[PDB]
């Protein structure tokens, strides 16, 4: 069959790990800052 | 804090309208580390005094619930 070439092939590849930065969690993320923070008078 | 949990609880039961006493009686549950117990109270007291425009109440109930997490909706409310 003498007709036109072409390819077909499908893209379906993963790209790479983007590695964001990473967030920095509050002081009132962390158990002992919250224990101190609740039991102020 | 068994002492001043035990003070507030008395206080509780001799005047019901006295906020201050119950809120003073989470403080102590979260002091022992009762953080079920402290969250189980609040719920109660939200719940029997919805009109109650305590802040400090609502602002404790979001934080603890951000730390549970799965009940951010109403941490957000």
């Amino acid at each position: 069959r003498q007709d036109y070439i072409a390819k077909v092939r499908y893209q379906n590849d993963l790209p790479a790990p983007p590695c964001p930065p990473k967030l920095l969690k509050y002081e009132i993320e962390k158990e002992a800052p919250q224990k101190e923070f609740l039991k102020d008078s | 804090y068994v002492q001043a949990q035990k003070q507030f609880k008395q206080a509780e039961d001799s005047q019901n309208s006295n906020t201050l006493a119950k809120l003073g009686y989470a403080q102590c549950l979260i002091a022992r580390n009762e953080v079920g117990d402290a969250t189980i109270y609040l719920e109660k007291f939200f719940k029997e005094n919805q009109d109650s425009k305590s802040s400090e109440m609502m602002l404790l109930l979001g934080i603890i619930y951000s730390q549970s997490g799965k009940s951010y909706y109403k941490a957000i409310i």
